[PDB]
C-alpha cells in the first residue's frame, strides 16, 4: 500500500497508508465572488507541505487525551508572509498526521479536522467521529491523510480573527508496549495549504 | 350584495407547528450567492450513517481491554438509544427528539492492539423474554458473528431490528424492569498475548434505520 | 419542502412570502452514505 | 490600544493648563492626534490636531490662537498648551488618536478642567 | 462482514450476512427541513429582543437540532405576544430605529401576532458555532420592540445545515434511563 | 348551508409596509394628463449616478489645496458611508435610509489651478487590518492609481467594493474602533508652483453600486 | 481613467482598470416605489387633519426619500386609530363638507382603519419645494375629521419622482459617525 | 385593496357532528403496513347477518 | 410595480383600488447613468 503525495515541489512517501479521506466535499466551490470584485489571485508557490510536532504520545496518556491544533498558524514560509501581505484569504487544507512505533505497540488514535471548533465537551468526544477522520492503529498504519476544502461564513476570511479548521488527535485507547514495541510514539504533522487565493494587498512598514 | 362566510370556531388559533406562512412585511432583498458551498447535509439522518461515534464504557473510555480470566463476558448492555453506553454516540443523539424509530444500527470494532497479538471475538443479539447468556457457548445459539485479528483491523456488524411491532419507542419508561428490545453481547474467545490491548467500539445507522415522529423531550 | 399543508397557491407572490435565491458562476452526506459497502471481504461458504 | 490624559485642575481666567496624553500598545507617530471637548450640558465639541509628523496643526476658531497643540514621538505623547483661559472653557477634555482629518477613533478617558471668575 | 476500520469509508453491514432482508424505511419525520419547521419558546426581553436562533435552549427539540450544524440558512417567522405596537427592524440597522412606525409595525390585535421574515443577514449562512463563546453581532435577523413582550416563538423556514456536530443524550446513571411514558 | 370557513388567530393585523391595497371609496376621477414631463427618475441611485456631489473637508471646503512640506499626505479618510467627509455627498444621502450596500464608489478629482501649475497625484486604497500608509511610497504597494494636471482637468477612480461577506453595513457601530472597510488615501506627488491651488473632489456611486434593505433610523 | 471633469458628463471607472471584474447587482431595494410604499407616522390633530405628505417627519425614511425630488406623485393609503365616525373630503372641497355622511364616512370598527385614496388634486404632479416656505393650499390629498384620531398613517402608491434634490446624512464630530448595532 | 368579505352569524360554530376537518399539527408520519389482516369488517348490519345469536 | 405581494388579482376593479391614468398627445436619469464611460482615455501600456 505504497502512497506518493506531491504538492509543489515537495513530497511525502508512505508504505503503510490506508488512503486518504475526502472532507465535506471533492473539490473546492466557487472562489471568485461577487464581494471581491474579482481582484483576487491565486497564489501557486504557496502550496506545499510544512512540519510541526504535536506531543509524545505515552502509556500514561488515558482516552480522552486530545490536542487541538489551529489552522493556520504561525508559518515562517511563502504562506506566513501571505497572511500579512493580503488583508483576505482562502485555502484548503491537505493534513497528513505520522505517528511511528513499530507493529507491537498497541492502542489508537483518531485524527480530525474539526470546522470552528470551541470548547468540545468531554462527552462530546464519543461522537467526535461525525467530523473527517482517520484512526492510527500502529497494528495497520503509521500514517493518517485528511483533505477539507475551505469552510467559513464569509468566500475569503480574514486569518487574523478567524481560524476556520482545527486539527486535533485524541486517544481513543492507551498505548501499550507489550515489551516489543516502542516505549513512546511521537507525532508530528505535514500540512499543505492548497487553492490559495488572496485579495487586498496591504501598504508596507515603511 | 357581497360574496357571504362563515367565520368557524375552533379554527384559525395559532399553532405552533401549524403548517401555514406569515405575511411578508418587508419585501425585495437578494442573498449573498452561497451556491455549492462544501459539506453540506440536508437530512440528519445521512450524517449518522456516515460519521460513526464512539461508545461509552466503564472508567468512561470508548473501548473495552481484553481481559485474562474465566469470565469472557467483555461488554454486555441492552439494545435501546436510551442506554448509557449509546449515550454519547450522535445516533442516540438525535433519539432523543424522535418518540419512535425502527431498522437496523450498525456496529463497528477496531483492533487496536499490536501486531504480535491477536485475538478472536463473539457479537450476539439476545431477544428479549430470557436472561441474555453469561457464556460464549450459552449465546452460540442466538445470532452472532465471529471475527479474529489481522490485516483489516475493523469489523462490522449489524444488528437486526426485530420486534413484534412495527416501531419500537426510543426512549425507556420507567415501569419497564427488562429492556423490551433484548440485548447485545459481545465475548472474547480467546487471545494471543493480548493481554492489555484494547478494541475500540463504534456505532451508526444501518441502511434501513429509519426514525420518526419528532418530540421535545427537554433533554 | 418543509411543513406545508396547503394545496393551493400561496396569496402572496413568492418574492414577498420569501427570501429570493441567487446563484453563482442530500447532496454530499446521503451521496456518502450510499456508498456505504455492503459486501463481504472474503469468500463466502455455504 | 489605550490613551491616558493629565494635566487638568483648576485655575482662575487668564491662567494656563498644560495638558498630558500618553499612548500605549502600538506606534504612536503613525497616528494623528486630536482633543475634544465636552462642557457640561452642551454636546462634546471639537479642539485642536496634530499629525503624525507634527507638522500640520488645525485649531477651533473659539481656541485658534489661545491655545497650542504638540506632540512627541519620542515620548509617545502628545500636549495641548492652554493659554488665556476663559471660563467658557470649562469642560472635561478627551485625548483622541487616529488617522482621520479628525482624528476621531481611540479616546483616553478625558481629564478635567474648570477655570474660575 | 470484515473491513479496515482505518479508513473511515463508511461500512454498513446488512442482515442478509446472516439470511435476513432488509426492510423498507420512511425517513420523512427525520428530514430537517421538516423536524425543524415548528414553533419554540424564547424567553423574551421586556421591550428589545433581538431576534437570534441561539437564544432557544439547547434542550429543546429545535434548539438542539439546531446546535448540531455549524453552518445554517433558514427564513424565520415569529409569533408574539405583546402590548402596545410590535416594531421590527432589519439585520445591521442602528437601535434608534425601533422607536420609527415607519419600519414594520403590527398594530396590536388579539390575542397574538405571527409575521413572516426573510433572511436579512449580509452572511451567506450562518452558523452555530464561530472561532474567534460570543458570537459575532452581525449574526441576527434584527429585532422587535413593543410596550412589553409576553411571549416569542420561532419558527425556521426553508432550512439548510452543513457540516454537523456532536448531539448528546441524557446519561443515565442506571443501565438505562427509565422515564414515566403515557398510559392509560 | 353556506361555505364555511375558519378565522384564524395571529393573522390580519395592520403592518405599516403590508403588501396590500385599501378598499376604494371614492370612483371615476380622471387625472390632469401628465405625460413626458421633462427630468423624471423612477430610481434613487441612478440620480446617484448621473450627477456627482462634493465632499467636505477642513475648513468645511469641498477641496484640499496642495502643500508644500515633508508632509505629502493630502487627504485621509475612512472608507464608510457614515464618514463624515462623505457626510454632505448625495451618495451617503441615501444610505442612511438603507442598512447594507455593496459595489463600486467612483471619486471624481478635478485640479481648479492655473494653467502655469502642474502637480501630480495618488490615491489609494488601504484594506483593514493594518494601519494605512502614511507616505507614497509605503502606499506603493496598494491598489493605486496616479495622475498628472494637463489639458483635461478630471480624473475619475473607482473604489473597489473588497470584503469578505457580500454585504457591508452603511452604518458604523460604536463598539467599532476601526473602520471594517479600510481606508483611502490621497497624496500629493509633487508640484509644479502649484502652491495655493485647489483640487476640488466629487463622489457617485459606481456601475456595480447596489444597495439594499430600507430601514428608517431617524436622521 | 482621465477625462475632463469640467464636461459634466457621467464617467464611471471599473476595477477592471487595474485587473479586476465587476459583479453582478440587484438594486431592488433602492427601486424609488419600492421603497416609497409602506406606513409612517404623522402627528394628528384632534378634530380635522389635512392629508399631506409633507407633514411627515424630514428625518423619517419617507420622509426624508420623499423631499429629494422636487415633483412627486403617487396615489395614498391612510390608517387611522380614532373614535367616532372617519370622514374623508376630496381637494379642493370646503372645510364645512367634513361634518356630512354622505361624502365618505367609515364607522368605528377596532381596532383602526384602513383606507385608499386616488390622487385627488387638480396639478398634473405635485411638488416639494415650491418657489414664490409656504406651500400652496392647491397640495394635499383632502382632509379628515373624526370626534378624535389617536393615530394616522400615510403609504404612497404608485410612487413617481422628478428632479432629485439634495439628500443629507448625520456629520460626525468624529471621524466616524458611531453608534450601537443590534448584537447578541 | 384586498378581498372584502362577510362574517355571517349564526355561522362557524362548532358542531359534534359537523362534516369537516381539523387543521393538521403535526405531519409526515407512515404507518405500519396493516394490509389484508384477518377478520375486517367495514359495515356493523354484515356482522349481524352473518352471526344470528341467541335469544 | 411597488410592494405588492398578491398572486391573485385585486377584488375591486383597476378603476377603483387606483386613480385612472390619461394621456396626451428610469426615463432620464437611467438613461443618463447607462452612458458613462467606462474606458481609458489614454493609450493603454501592459
Amino acid at each position: 500500500r505504497i502512497l506518493t503525495t506531491r504538492n509543489g515541489h515537495t513530497t511525502s512517501t508512505t508504505q503503510s497508508s490506508v488512503g486518504i479521506t475526502h472532507g465535506y466535499a471533492t473539490a473546492e466551490d466557487f472562489v471568485n465572488g461577487p464581494n471581491t470584485s474579482g481582484l483576487e489571485t491565486r497564489v501557486v508557490q504557496a502550496e506545499r507541505f510544512f512540519k510541526t510536532h504535536l506531543f509524545d504520545w505515552v502509556t500514561s496518556d488515558p482516552f480522552g487525551r486530545y490536542y487541538l491544533l489551529e489552522l493556520p498558524t504561525d508559518h515562517k514560509g511563502v504562506y506566513g508572509s501571505l497572511t500579512d501581505s493580503y488583508a483576505y484569504m482562502r485555502n484548503g487544507w491537505d493534513v497528513e498526521v505520522t505517528a511511528v512505533g513499530n507493529q507491537f505497540n498497541g492502542g489508537c488514535l483518531l485524527v480530525a479536522m474539526v470546522p470552528e471548533l470551541c470548547s468540545i465537551e468531554q462527552r462530546e468526544l464519543f461522537q467526535l467521529t461525525l467530523f473527517p477522520h482517520q484512526f492510527i492503529n500502529p497494528r495497520t498504519n503509521m500514517t493518517a491523510h485528511i483533505k477539507v476544502p475551505f469552510v467559513g461564513v464569509n468566500r475569503y476570511d480574514q486569518y487574523k480573527v478567524h481560524k476556520p479548521w482545527t486539527l486535533v488527535v485524541m486517544v481513543v485507547a492507551p498505548l501499550t508496549v507489550n515489551t516489543e514495541g516502542a516505549p513512546q510514539i511521537k507525532v508530528y504533522a505535514n500540512i499543505a495549504p492548497t487553492n490559495v487565493h488572496v485579495a487586498g494587498e496591504f501598504p508596507s512598514k515603511e | 350584495g357581497i360574496f357571504p362566510v362563515a367565520c368557524s370556531d375552533g379554527y384559525g388559533g395559532l399553532v405552533t407547528t401549524d403548517p401555514k406562512t406569515a405575511d411578508p412585511v418587508y419585501g425585495k432583498v437578494f442573498n449573498p450567492p452561497r451556491n455549492m458551498l462544501p459539506g453540506r447535509f440536508t437530512n440528519l439522518l445521512d450524517v449518522a450513517e456516515a460519521c460513526p461515534t464512539f461508545l461509552h464504557f466503564d472508567g468512561d473510555v470508548p473501548y473495552v481491554t481484553t481481559k485474562t480470566d474465566s469470565d469472557r463476558v467483555l461488554a454486555q448492555f441492552d439494545l435501546s438509544l436510551a442506554a448509557k453506553h449509546m449515550s454519547n454516540t450522535f445516533l442516540a443523539g438525535l433519539a432523543q427528539y424522535y418518540t419512535q424509530y425502527s431498522g437496523t444500527v450498525n456496529l463497528h470494532f477496531m483492533f487496536t492492539g499490536p501486531t504480535d497479538a491477536k485475538a478472536r471475538y463473539m457479537i450476539a443479539y439476545a431477544p428479549p423474554g430470557m436472561e441474555p447468556p453469561k457464556t460464549p457457548e450459552a449465546a452460540a445459539h442466538c445470532i452472532h458473528a465471529e471475527w479474529d485479528t489481522g490485516l483489516n483491523s475493523k469489523f462490522t456488524f449489524s444488528i437486526p431490528y426485530l420486534s413484534a411491532a412495527d416501531y419500537a419507542y426510543t426512549a425507556s419508561d420507567a415501569a419497564e424492569t427488562t429492556n423490551v428490545q433484548g440485548w447485545v453481547c459481545l465475548f472474547q474467545i480467546t487471545h494471543g498475548k493480548a493481554e492489555g490491548d484494547a478494541l475500540v467500539v463504534l456505532a451508526s445507522a444501518g441502511k434501513d434505520f429509519e426514525l420518526r415522529l419528532p418530540v421535545d423531550a427537554r433533554q | 419542502s418543509g411543513n406545508t399543508g396547503s394545496i393551493i397557491n400561496n396569496y402572496y407572490m413568492q418574492q414577498y412570502q420569501n427570501s429570493m435565491d441567487t446563484q453563482l458562476g442530500n447532496d454530499w452526506f446521503s451521496k456518502l452514505a450510499s456508498s456505504a459497502f455492503s459486501g463481504l471481504f472474503g469468500a463466502l461458504l455455504a | 490600544v489605550q490613551l491616558q490624559e493629565s494635566g487638568g485642575g483648576l485655575v482662575q481666567a487668564g491662567g494656563s493648563l498644560r495638558l498630558s496624553c500618553a499612548a500605549s500598545g502600538r506606534t504612536f507617530s503613525s497616528y494623528a492626534m486630536g482633543w475634544f471637548r465636552q462642557a457640561p450640558g452642551s454636546e462634546r465639541e471639537f479642539v485642536a490636531r496634530i499629525s503624525w509628523s507634527g507638522g500640520s496643526t488645525y485649531y477651533a476658531d473659539s481656541v485658534k490662537g489661545r491655545f497650542t497643540i504638540s506632540r512627541d514621538n519620542a515620548k509617545n505623547t502628545v500636549y495641548l498648551q492652554m493659554n488665556s483661559l476663559k471660563p467658557e472653557d470649562t469642560a472635561v477634555y478627551y485625548c483622541t488618536a487616529g488617522f482621520a482629518l479628525p482624528p476621531s477613533d481611540y479616546w483616553g478617558q478625558g481629564t478635567q478642567v474648570t477655570v474660575s471668575s | 462482514t470484515t473491513s479496515t476500520g482505518e479508513s473511515a469509508d463508511p461500512v454498513t453491514a446488512t442482515v442478509e450476512n446472516y439470511g435476513g432482508e432488509t426492510q423498507v424505511q420512511r425517513r420523512h419525520h427525520t428530514d430537517v427541513s421538516f423536524i425543524l419547521d415548528r414553533f419554540v419558546k424564547v424567553t423574551p426581553k421586556d421591550s428589545i429582543n433581538v431576534l437570534d436562533l441561539m437564544q432557544t435552549p439547547s434542550h429543546t427539540l429545535v434548539g438542539a437540532l439546531l446546535r448540531t450544524a455549524t453552518y445554517y440558512f433558514a427564513d424565520l417567522e415569529v409569533a408574539v405576544k405583546h402590548k402596545g405596537d410590535l416594531t421590527w427592524v432589519p439585520n445591521g440597522a442602528p437601535v434608534a430605529a425601533l422607536d420609527n412606525t415607519t419600519n414594520p409595525t403590527a398594530y396590536h390585535k388579539a390575542p397574538l401576532t405571527r409575521l413572516a421574515l426573510p433572511y436579512t443577514a449580509p452572511h451567506r449562512v450562518l452558523a452555530t458555532v464561530y472561532n474567534g463563546r460570543p458570537l459575532p453581532t452581525s449574526f441576527n435577523y434584527g429585532a422587535i420592540k413593543a410596550t412589553r413582550v409576553t411571549e416569542l416563538l420561532y419558527r425556521m423556514k426553508r432550512a439548510e445545515t452543513y457540516c454537523p456536530r456532536p448531539l448528546l443524550a441524557v446519561h443515565p446513571s442506571a443501565a438505562r434511563h427509565k422515564q414515566k411514558i403515557v398510559a392509560p
